[PDB]
C-alpha cells in the first residue's frame, strides 16, 4: 500500500539527511581549527624568538600597544573552563590542531542518534499505523 | 442627609470644599492643621537643587539629601502640635511621606482657597 | 521502503553537501583581494607594510600581504573547483534518480 | 565623484562591495583636486554646487 | 473522557521525537566538556598549568588544575541526565493536566 | 492627582530588583579575588604569573599581584554596600510616590 | 507572497549600518579631531581593510577625510535603496494578495 | 474580544524581549571602554617590557614583551585605527561609555512599555 511506504519515505529522508549534516559538520570545523595554526605558523620561529616582528598587542579591543613582540618560545592556549596550560610554539600548534576533532566529535553522536532515531521513526510508525 | 433645620453655622470656615471624604484624619480635637505656604520643596541636594532623579544613583544620593530637608522642614512642623498637616505648597512624594514619619497626618495637594478660608477657619495666617 | 529512499536523499544529501565547501573559498578570495586594494590605496610601500598573523604583524613591503592573501586565495580556489565538478556529478545523478523514481 | 547611485561612485546594494568603490569616490575627488593645484591656482572661483552638478567637499 | 486517549496517543510519539531534543540538550553541554578535560590531560601537565580568570591569569600546578576538570564535568553529567530526562515525562503528564484545570 | 504615581512604582521596580543582584557579585569576586589570590599563593613563587584586568596578561611577580589581587578583592569587597545602599532609597522612593494618595483616603 | 519583504530586507539591511555610521560620523568628525591632535606621537596606522599597515600622518589624515566618505557614501546611497526597494515592495503588496484572496 | 487580546498579549511580549536584549547588550560594549580604560591602568602600572599574553587566535594567546605602556588604540571613524596616549584613551572611552549610556537608557521606557501594556492584556483575557 502507498500508506506504508509514504510514512517511511520521509522519516528516513528527514533523518537520512541527518547523516550528511554532522558528517559535513565533521569536515566543517576543519577551517575553524587549522587557520588558527596558520596564525601561529608565520609567527612560529624556532632557532629564533617566535614571531620576532611588529605587533599591536590586544590589551582590549579598543586598546592596543605597539611593542617589540618576541617572547621566549611559548604560547599560552585556551583549553577551556579556566584551564590554561602553557604550550611552546609547537604543542600550541599541536594542541591547536586538537580543537579539530574534539568539537568535531561533538557532532556525529547526534547524527548516530538521528540515524538511530530515524529507525525509531520507521519501526514505531509501521506498528503505530497498525496499533492505532 | 440631615435637614436644613439641622443645618447650622460654626466658628471658622467649615471646609466641605476639599473634604467630601477623609481629608484630614477624622476628629482632630485640639491638635493643629498645618497650612503650608513654604518653600517646603524637598531639596535634591541639601541647600541646593541638583539634577532630577532618573536613575538608581539619583534615588540614593539625592533622597539622602531630600529626606533630611523635609525632616529639616516637617520636624519644624511637629513642634506646633498638629495631628494633621494639610500641604498646599511643597506637597511632593517625599513631603507628606515624612509627616507620617513626623508622626503627623499629612494631606495632599489641596486648594489654598480652602487654606485661605482655613486661614479664616482656625483663623490663622499661612507662612512660607 | 524502496531503494529510492536511500539513493534519492543521500544523493541530495551529497549534492548540497558538495556545493557548499565550494563557495566559502570564493569570497575569502575576494576578501583576501580587499587588503590588496588597501595597500594599493594607501602606504603603497612608501613605508613598510606589516601583515597581521594572529595578533602580531610581520614587517615587509606592500606585496607580501597581497601574497599571503593571494597565497590563501589559491589555497582556497582549488578545493572549490574539484568540488565544482563534484557537486556537478552528484546533482546529475539526482536528475537520474528523479526519473528512476518516477518510471516505476 | 561620478554619481552611479545617489551622489556617490558607489552603487547601493551591500556594505562590502561599495567600500572598495567608496575607495574610488575617495581618490577621484582628491585627484581632480590634486590636479587642480598641480596645474595650480592661488584662488579658485567656485560657483554654487547647484550651479554645479555636485562638488565633493 | 478523550483526555487520556489523546495523551497516550501523543506521548509515545512526543517522547520519540523528544529523544533527539533530550539527547541534544545533553549533547552541546557535553560538547564543550570535550574541548576542556581532554586538552588539559592529554598534553604534559608536568609544567605550569595556569588558571585563566577575570582580572588575573592564575598560576597553578597540575595538582590543582587536573582534578578540577575531572570531578566537575563528572558532577555536571549526573545533574544534566536528571532534569532533561524528567522534562519529557513532565510534558507527558502536563499534556494530560492542561486539559483538566482551565474551565 | 492620582496619575503621576504609577510610574515610580514600575520605575523603581526594575531598580530595587536590580540593586539586589548587584551586591551579590560584589561579595563574589571579592572572595574569588581572594580565591584566585589563594591559588597564586598556592604556588610558592611565580613571576610568569600574569595579573592584568584584561585579555592582556601582563607578567608580574606573585606578590605585587597579591596586593593587586587582594585589593581586587578589596574593590568588590567595598562595592557590596553602595549597591545594597542602592536597594534602599530606591525602595524608599517607590513608597514616597505611594504615600501621596494613601494619606487623603486614609486621613 | 515572496515579493513583499525581499525589498524591505535590504532596506532594513543598509538602513542600520548606515545608522552605525552616524555614530561613526561623530567619530569621523572626531577622528579628524583625534589624528589632527596626533603629531606622530602614537604610531598612526590606517585601519582600512584587513591589512594593518605602517602608515604616515598625511596617510592618517587624508584617510579620515576619506573615512568620512564612509558616512558620506554609505548613508546617502541607501536613501536610494530605501525607496528603491520600498516602492517596489509597496507595489507588490496589494497585487499578489488580492489575487490569492480573489 | 479575547482574540484581540490574545494577539495583543503575545505581541507585546517580544518588544519587551527585543528591547530587553538590546540594552543588555548596550552595557557590555559600554563596559569594555571602562575596561579598556582599566586594562590600560595595569598596563602603565607594571612597566614597559612585561610579557603580555594577548589574544592570538581561537584557543590561543600569544605572549609578547610589552613596549610603550603609553600606546593605546582608539577606534573611531568606521574601523579606522587611531593610536592614542594612555590619557587620550580614557576620555575617548568615556565618550563612548557615555555614548552607549544614553543608548542603554533609550531602551528601558520602550522596554517596559510593552510589559505593563501586555500586563493589562492578561487581565481582561482571564477577567
Amino acid at each position: 500500500v502507498l500508506k506504508k511506504l509514504d510514512e517511511q519515505y520521509q522519516k528516513y529522508k528527514f533523518m537520512e539527511l541527518n547523516l550528511a549534516q554532522k558528517k559535513r559538520r565533521l569536515k566543517g570545523q576543519i577551517p575553524e581549527i587549522k587557520q588558527t595554526l596558520e596564525i601561529l605558523k608565520y609567527m612560529q620561529k624556532k632557532k629564533e624568538s617566535t614571531n620576532s616582528m611588529e605587533t599591536r598587542f590586544l590589551l582590549a579591543d579598543n586598546l592596543y600597544c605597539k611593542a617589540s613582540v618576541p617572547p621566549t618560545d611559548k604560547m599560552c592556549l585556551w583549553l577551556g573552563a579556566n584551564v590554561m596550560l602553557e604550550y611552546d610554539i609547537d604543542e600550541a600548534q599541536a594542541l591547536l590542531e586538537k580543537n579539530l576533532s574534539t568539537a568535531t566529535k561533538n557532532l556525529d553522536s547526534l547524527e548516530e542518534d538521528l540515524d538511530f532515531l530515524r529507525d525509531q521513526f520507521t519501526t514505531t510508525e509501521v506498528n503505530m499505523a497498525r496499533v492505532y | 442627609g440631615g435637614i436644613i433645620e439641622d443645618s447650622c453655622v460654626l466658628r471658622g470656615v467649615m471646609i466641605n470644599k476639599d473634604v467630601t471624604h477623609p481629608r484630614m484624619r477624622r476628629y482632630i480635637k485640639n491638635p493643629r492643621i498645618v497650612l503650608l505656604d513654604s518653600s517646603l520643596e524637598y531639596k535634591k541636594g541639601e541647600s541646593q537643587t541638583d539634577i532630577e532623579i532618573t536613575r538608581e544613583e539619583d534615588f540614593t544620593r539625592i533622597l539622602q539629601m531630600e529626606e533630611e530637608y523635609i525632616q529639616q522642614l516637617c520636624e519644624d512642623i511637629i513642634q506646633l502640635k498638629p495631628d494633621v498637616v494639610i500641604t498646599e505648597k511643597g506637597i511632593s512624594d517625599l513631603a507628606q511621606h515624612y509627616l507620617m514619619r513626623a508622626n503627623i497626618t499629612a494631606i495632599r495637594r489641596v486648594r489654598k482657597t480652602d487654606n485661605n478660608r482655613i486661614a479664616r477657619a482656625c483663623g490663622a495666617r499661612i507662612v512660607s | 521502503d524502496q531503494q529510492k529512499i536511500n539513493k534519492f536523499a543521500r544523493n541530495t544529501s551529497r549534492i548540497t553537501e558538495l556545493k557548499e565547501e565550494i563557495e566559502v573559498k570564493k569570497k575569502q578570495l575576494q576578501n583576501l583581494e580587499d587588503a590588496c586594494d588597501d595597500i594599493m590605496l594607501a602606504d603603497d610601500d612608501c613605508l613598510m607594510i606589516p601583515y597581521q598573523i594572529g595578533d602580531v604583524f610581520i614587517s615587509h613591503s606592500q606585496e607580501e600581504t597581497q601574497e599571503m592573501l593571494e597565497e590563501a586565495k589559491k589555497n582556497l580556489q582549488e578545493e572549490i573547483d574539484a568540488l565544482e565538478s563534484r557537486v556537478e556529478s552528484i546533482q546529475r545523478v539526482l536528475a537520474d534518480l528523479k526519473v528512476q523514481l518516477y518510471a516505476k | 565623484a561620478p554619481k552611479t547611485d545617489m551622489d556617490n561612485q558607489i552603487v547601493v546594494s551591500d556594505y562590502a562591495q561599495m567600500d572598495r568603490v567608496l575607495r574610488e569616490e575617495r581618490a577621484y575627488i582628491l585627484n581632480l583636486v590634486k590636479q587642480i593645484k598641480k596645474t595650480g591656482c592661488n584662488v579658485l572661483l567656485i560657483q554654487k554646487s547647484i550651479l554645479r552638478d555636485a562638488l565633493s567637499d | 473522557s478523550a483526555e487520556q486517549v489523546i495523551a497516550g496517543f501523543n506521548r509515545l510519539r512526543q517522547e520519540q521525537r523528544g529523544l533527539a531534543s533530550k539527547a541534544a540538550e545533553l549533547e552541546m553541554e557535553l560538547n564543550e566538556h570535550s574541548l576542556v578535560i581532554d586538552t588539559l590531560k592529554e598534553v604534559d601537565e608536568t609544567r605550569k598549568c595556569y588558571r585563566m580568570v577575570g582580572g588575573v591569569l592564575v598560576e597553578r600546578t597540575v595538582k590543582e588544575v587536573l582534578p578540577a576538570l575531572e570531578n566537575n564535568k563528572e558532577q555536571i553529567q549526573k545533574i544534566i541526565e536528571t532534569l532533561t530526562q524528567q522534562l519529557q515525562a513532565k510534558g507527558k503528564e502536563l499534556n494530560e493536566f492542561r486539559e483538566k484545570h482551565n474551565i | 492627582a492620582f496619575t503621576e504615581l504609577q510610574a515610580k512604582v514600575i520605575d523603581t521596580q526594575q531598580k530595587v530588583k536590580l540593586a539586589d543582584i548587584q551586591i551579590e557579585q560584589l561579595n563574589r569576586t571579592k572572595k574569588h579575588a581572594h580565591l584566585t589570590d589563594t591559588e597564586i599563593m598556592t604556588l610558592v613563587d611565580e613571576t610568569n604569573m600574569y595579573e592584568g584586568v584584561g585579555r592582556m596578561f601582563i607578567l608580574q611577580s606573585k606578590e605585587a599581584i597579591h596586593s593587586q589581587l587582594l585589593e581586587k578583592q578589596k574593590i568588590a569587597e567595598e562595592k557590596i554596600k553602595e549597591l545594597e545602599q542602592k536597594k534602599s532609597y530606591l525602595e524608599r522612593s517607590v513608597k514616597e510616590a505611594e504615600d501621596n494618595i494613601r494619606e487623603m483616603l486614609m486621613a | 507572497v515572496e515579493k513583499y519583504q525581499q525589498l524591505q530586507k535590504d532596506l532594513s539591511k543598509s538602513m542600520s549600518g548606515r545608522q552605525k555610521l552616524e555614530a561613526q560620523l561623530t567619530e569621523n568628525n572626531i577622528v579628524k579631531e583625534e589624528l589632527a591632535l596626533l603629531d606622530g606621537s602614537n604610531v598612526v596606522f590606517k585601519l582600512l581593510g584587513p591589512v594593518l599597515v605602517k602608515q604616515e600622518l598625511g596617510e592618517a589624515r587624508a584617510t579620515v577625510g576619506k573615512r568620512l566618505d564612509y558616512i558620506t557614501a554609505e548613508i546617502k546611497r541607501y536613501e536610494s535603496q530605501l525607496r528603491d526597494l520600498e516602492r517596489q515592495s509597496e507595489q507588490q503588496r496589494e497585487t499578489l494578495a488580492q489575487l490569492q484572496q480573489e | 474580544n479575547l482574540p484581540q487580546l490574545e494577539m495583543l498579549k503575545n505581541q507585546l511580549d517580544q518588544e519587551v524581549e527585543f528591547l530587553s536584549t538590546s540594552i543588555a547588550q548596550l552595557k557590555v560594549v559600554q563596559t569594555k571602554y571602562v575596561e579598556a580604560k582599566d586594562c590600560l591602568n595595569v598596563l602603565n602600572k607594571s612597566n614597559e617590557g612585561k610579557e603580555l599574553l594577548v589574544p592570538l587566535t581561537s584557543s590561543m594567546y600569544v605572549p609578547g614583551k610589552l613596549h610603550d605602556v603609553e600606546h593605546v588604540l582608539i577606534d573611531v571613524g568606521t574601523g579606522y585605527y587611531v593610536e592614542k596616549t594612555a590619557e587620550d584613551a580614557k576620555d575617548f572611552f568615556k565618550r563612548k561609555i557615555d555614548f552607549l549610556t544614553k543608548q542603554m537608557e533609550k531602551i528601558q521606557p520602550a522596554l517596559q512599555e510593552k510589559h505593563a501594556m501586555k500586563q493589562a492584556v492578561m487581565e481582561m483575557m482571564s477577567q
